[PDB]
């Protein structure tokens, strides 16, 4: 019941033929599953690690200079030479100076000058890369069990998890009582770890885009160095002054600790400190319910009275959860719960507690339930003393259809292709829909890299009045759904 | 600077939150504003060469919003 | 962040060389074309753009240069 | 003779009524005066300093947050509140959190955190301010006396430095032996001090707009504050992430030394260690030549053997300089030069030394002459022990024409109004000139400050482009013109 | 007497007004000057010395690798490195290997290899520029004294060198029994030697042009350097070899000597060991016979008879040089010599050698004389044992003028301008034919420069084509002028 | 190679005979007749593309002489 309470919360409901149902498990969301006979479960996926993480390339950010010398030749008499030119741990750059009889020169003009001092690193910026088979994400299956301090309780006893690796497709837990979850996850689709590099500087870490890094404007070492002296655009982080064309002069030029934080806007930063702990992403899985089992089943039905112990809450999902406790005997029984409507003749309500269960007797039960919107009844127990509690939901099933519609908006523009398998039970339109996405995000994404929200939003409004003036009909509908898309796209992008 | 090329359009963005998001999503808008703002001479001559170059209000409109943008971050 | 604050166009420049002015020079050049290097379908699009957008030949090498340097200068 | 070697040196010949003309002295330029009747002097701004400055702003580089805490409130309580909150030494912000019955709220919905963090300036720059009064601009006079060791020469002991200030901006140099050369300087129409800041960042300084310098996104105290513990702009110096929904904190952005660097391309470099030395800029001054004489033009021809110690050396800028030596008697005598033909039958160049003589007859003095551009021979002395030294000048007339033209076209695009007072002697061309390049820099600086150069380029392109093609030739001519002149003034931009 | 028997050699005759003429002075050739009243005299520029060289730069001709080594890493895991690389007296590259679990590695791929080896140069030439000032031109003056052994002699005791450096303009040489000899030369303007080179390499020497010796695409030296070890763009002399793209190998090209010596084809050898003394060029100087006389005027006519001791030999420019005995008493008289016709009638030769005389009996006087063409007789002695030599010129004035014509054609061509300079009176004529060849050649030099004689052919047809077939009259004969002139020059270049 | 760029049009040269004048002087004529002799078939299609491609006949002649000079020349 780990789920209760979370923003992000989705619900899949079915599962195809074979019982099973693919999911995607994001980080800082948490995915509750429920079907027919089978316990509700919540799977939230809460860690991701690299292991084995390589050096691709060291940046340097902050830098010193020393050892600076400076040597001349008289005009028309070749270039300046300096001993310290021959070693690539000097910062050397040749321009030109005035010389005459004036600067001991027999000649008068332009003369060479070469300027060259020591360039050290004193801070460095890693940038480590992991092959996607070093991956290990970590699940955690929570059954809605109803225990009291399940409702939200995000610590441990009471979530069976699990940890998803490349080695081993087939990923099982057993649920006490709850029977086996085996589980089907693609860890080598989800992130694109060869593609993708662990930047740290200093104590944070980001997961920047590869080709991204390796562009950066910074004295860099390939990674491989073992001496870290050879550093190779040693000019980007030097300044050579010749203000008055006399004489030459170096300077360190800062620190870029701070322009690399400015950078680093868009990126998503990690937890590099101990292990590359990575908590953003996808999981997409198959999850198998066919070796699961309800807790309850084969559970007489409680027939004594039951008290509210924590009065109904409404969930930001519309779902109310409430706990009641048991008085009578006979404890290993199951709970007699309906959401009646207001005249008690038709069952409106959606248990989403599937089978709520009375374990003990001195121990609350929490249950989860989806009552209809509007008026509605929660009876709890049996006829002799059952608690029939009012309700009221406050919606409309327009809303709820609108809701859920911007809710697949949302997870298909976070995801793309990924989000055509969330709840997908094969099917021939699923993968038509997912091959339509994959073919027409190609495009989009190779049309609209690098570009930043704004110019998103000006080139959808720029293509949806194209189709708006356009004389053809086929072209403007395309064209202006293209711009709206677009416009979306831009709305709800740099999340 | 490292700090012109910043990681906005990469394509990796997931549900979580990015780096500076918040703290720098309309950081460009109120550049552009403020220069603007700073600088009233430069914009009322693109606006003059945008009307006397763009032959429809749209192509004006357009040709003059790209000025006013690009004249402060080429800056 | 300054660093998107050059102070160039200031006035107040003398003969003397000012603060990094051989770099700054072509900075902002080397940027953009890095960027249209690594993002070549974005340029198709504006190049697309301005084809529609522009009648005048001028109209559409202006529009498609307008659009290719504040591109990346938003980013 | 100080101003040989120089490339920017620059000549200027006449006088007017009262024998002055006024002058535009730059740090890195040399100028060098001729009159009909008057030595020839050598200018040069050596020095600006500012006095007694005044801190504008504090800006904070490097920062450190402490003693972090955190307030919540349940999902309908509205927004929580911290002691903090009341301390500016603090930054805070506000978010909301996923909240519920997990979370220890017991109602399940958006509930507000505030975290709050101390701020503590590590690094910061001091944009001090001076007050016009206070500038001491300190020019170098050095007469062509033809000393040997004069030429090129600035390690002192050869001319005369006058230090100028607003309150005295009339000064008198004596130049022993030339009479008196009177300046009579406008420093308050220089540089504008009312509106530039001295930029001093660790133990480098540069000097900045003002308006800039206050539009500058930093935390920044007050310049007045001994405490430093009321940052007025710490938001942008930290950052609040709140990946999902569940926690909120606070992490302070890396040094922005480097930022700065980049900040401040464009922007002069002073020195402000031991004395606010600024190394930039110009000065326009009024050269009073009434009291100022030749030396020794009561003097015999030496009529004695002469002998050259320092052979011929053409400048960047078509004179030559020779150093002779004389041997014969009569010391102080004037040195017969001529810059004949071959048959000695015209004389085809000027010498810039004018009125070389021979102070002590184991002295070499040194002449400079300005020949023709064909083959011209540098006689000296007298018909018994003559020596005529032949000499080839590589220019033409033409390009000396050109290149003074692009010269002068420099100067106007550096100095503007002032460029018109370089060598003016208060006629009414000058004037009407100077007049209606104020009204057109006016109205030129309005339209396009703070446009890069590229764009300054790109807008003259298309001015230009615009006259090419227009009905009207006037507003054709006018237009093409101004597009001219906007890509020369683009391509020259940046120095 | 030095000048009979030259193939290049020049007839001077006449002065104008002041006694002076203009005559340029090559290294290959020869001048004879004459004037009424006034002897004979040989002139040949017989050395051109630079002095007090700079060495300009150092190309390397021959290098060895040494110390060859390699590193390569995983393919996506970035570049290799080498602690060589930190030096740069090693030549490295960088090339990609295809790798796998063969290879050592881990995943399959290219993965980058990079080869290191230390440049050593063994064989270098260098290039030394010389200042104008520096040149010493030696000039051999020697008067037609009809001496024993001195027709065609270079060793020496005949004529006075006189040094010509650009120091002094007047040159003064003190021929006894003549007066003095008044050279006026001008160094400077006989060959830019600031803008060209003194390459030296190995026992041999080139004058080369500056920029195309540095253009060379060999790895060079400032020319300052000290150490030496520090060459600069290496690659030019060693190759890197990647077959099959399995391992990366660096291998050195080989002697660059004969490939040198094919690239100076074309340039001018000169001697630069044991003094840079190079014998080629040209040298204008203005030679003034005032102070010039004759020797022996007051000696009588030998009254005696002349014994021929060496036949009549024509040389190659039709000046007749008989050698004669002397028998008779009053030995230093005047030798009678006439050419006549047969009836001795009127005279139809004009003496070389004017006033030739016998100072000692014995010495033989071999006189030259310019006899006519066709029949003539050269009369020698009184009429007791006078000799009447026949001779026979064999050819025209037609053909001699035509002769003449193509030799001042080709002195036009090799000595561009300086042509008009040659055997010049300072008239108005030649003035402005002067002018009018520096303007036309400096447009053909620009237009021409570079290209090799069958392009300057290639060119001249072309433009004579075009010229013979436009419409314009004066348009075509312009153009096939230009293009005839332009054949000229390509057939008579590469000497 | 280094002998690739020769020392031949510069212009500093005089009456005195150069380093390889005579040897130099018909070289690249008879290697150009050696690479046409040894490649005839190149020549075919010179001729070939100079008629089809020039109209005048001395626009023909001097494509093709171009050509044939500078088969061998970027070889
Ligand atoms: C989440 O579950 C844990 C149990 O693992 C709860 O901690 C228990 O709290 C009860 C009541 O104080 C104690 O009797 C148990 O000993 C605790 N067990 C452990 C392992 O700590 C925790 O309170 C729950 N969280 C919430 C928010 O209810
Ligand atoms: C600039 O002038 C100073 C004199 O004021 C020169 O210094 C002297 O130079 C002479 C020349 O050799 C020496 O004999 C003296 O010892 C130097 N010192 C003094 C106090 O006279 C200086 O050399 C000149 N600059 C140059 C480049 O020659
Ligand atoms: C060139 O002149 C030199 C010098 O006048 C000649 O050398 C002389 O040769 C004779 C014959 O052996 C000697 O008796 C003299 O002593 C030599 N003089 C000197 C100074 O060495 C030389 O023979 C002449 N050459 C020609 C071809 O005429
Ligand atoms: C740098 O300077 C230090 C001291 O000034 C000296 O010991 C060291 O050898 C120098 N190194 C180089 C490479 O110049
Ligand atoms: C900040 O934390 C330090 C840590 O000991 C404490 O001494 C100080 O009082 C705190 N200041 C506050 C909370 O304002
Ligand atoms: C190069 O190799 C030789 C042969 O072993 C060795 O003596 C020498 O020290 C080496 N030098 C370098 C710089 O590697």
């Amino acid at each position: 019941m780990r789920c209760i309470g979370i923003s992000n919360r989705d619900f899949v409901e079915g599962v195809s033929g074979g019982s099973w149902v693919d999911i995607v498990l994001e980080h800082g969301s948490c995915v509750t599953t429920m079907a027919k006979n089978k316990p509700t479960l919540d799977f939230e996926l809460i860690k991701t690690e690299a292991k084995h993480p390589a050096t691709l390339r060291k940046y340097c950010i902050e830098a010193k200079l020393t050892n600076t010398t400076t040597a001349s030749r008289c005009p028309t008499q070749g270039e300046p030479s300096l001993n310290e030119e021959q070693d690539k741990r000097f910062v050397c750059k040749h321009s030109m100076v005035d010389r005459g009889w004036g600067n001991g020169c027999g000649l008068f003009g332009k003369g060479g000058i070469v300027t060259c001092a020591m360039f050290t690193c004193k801070k460095n910026m890693e940038g480590k890369i992991v092959q996607p088979e070093n991956l290990e994400y970590t699940i955690v299956i929570t059954p809605h069990s109803g225990e009291e301090n399940a409702v939200g309780n995000d610590t441990g006893k009471h979530g069976k998890e699990i940890k998803v690796t490349p080695q081993s497709s087939i990923t099982e837990a057993e649920l006490t009582g709850y029977g086996t979850v085996t589980m089907e996850c693609s860890p080598r689709t989800g992130l694109d770890f060869n593609e993708m590099v662990l930047l740290q500087m200093e104590n944070k870490a980001w997961l920047v885009h590869r080709q991204w890094f390796l562009d950066l404007p910074l004295p860099w070492l390939p990674g491989a160095d073992t001496q870290g002296s050879n550093w190779i655009q040693k000019e980007t982080l030097v300044t050579f002054k010749n203000p008055h064309a006399k004489k030459q002069d170096v300077v360190v030029l800062g620190s870029q600790e701070g322009a690399m934080h400015t950078a680093l806007t868009g990126a998503t930063e990690i937890q590099m400190s101990s292990g590359n702990l990575l908590f953003t992403g996808h999981l997409k899985c198959r999850l198998r319910m066919d070796k699961l089992q309800l807790k309850g089943m084969s559970y007489s039905m409680c027939t004594g009275k039951f008290k509210v112990v924590k009065e109904i809450a409404e969930t930001q999902h519309g779902t109310i959860v409430i706990r009641v406790q048991y008085e009578g005997d006979g404890s290993p029984c199951k709970i007699p719960f309906e959401i009646m409507d207001l005249e008690k003749r038709h069952v409106l309500g959606r248990l989403i507690t599937v089978n709520p269960i009375v374990t003990e007797k001195d121990s609350p039960v929490n249950i989860e339930a989806e009552p209809p919107f509007g008026d509605s009844y929660i009876i709890i127990g049996v006829e002799p003393g059952q608690l029939k509690l009012s309700w009221f939901k406050k919606g409309s099933s327009i809303g709820q259809m609108f809701e859920t519609t911007m809710r697949g908006a949302k997870r298909m523009a976070i995801l793309g292709d990924t989000a055509w398998d969330f709840g997908s039970l094969g099917g021939v339109f699923t993968s038509i829909g997912k091959a339509l996405h994959q073919v027409f995000g190609a495009i989009y994404g190779a049309a609209f890299s690098g570009v930043s929200w704004t110019m998103k939003i000006l080139i959808g409004v720029v293509i949806t009045w194209i189709g708006m003036n356009s004389r053809s009909t086929s072209l403007s509908v395309s064209l202006v759904l293209v711009g709206v898309v677009t416009l979306y796209l831009g709305v709800m992008v740099q999340a | 600077s490292v700090a012109l090329v910043p990681h906005v359009g990469m394509g990796l963005e997931t549900r979580t939150e990015t780096w500076m998001s918040s703290e720098g999503a309309w950081k460009h808008a109120q550049r552009i504003e403020t220069w603007v703002l700073r600088h009233p001479g430069f914009t009322i001559m693109a606006a003059i060469l945008a009307y006397t170059i763009g032959t429809t209000y749209f192509q004006r409109v357009l040709i003059f919003i790209l000025l006013t943008a690009v004249a402060p971050s080429m800056t």
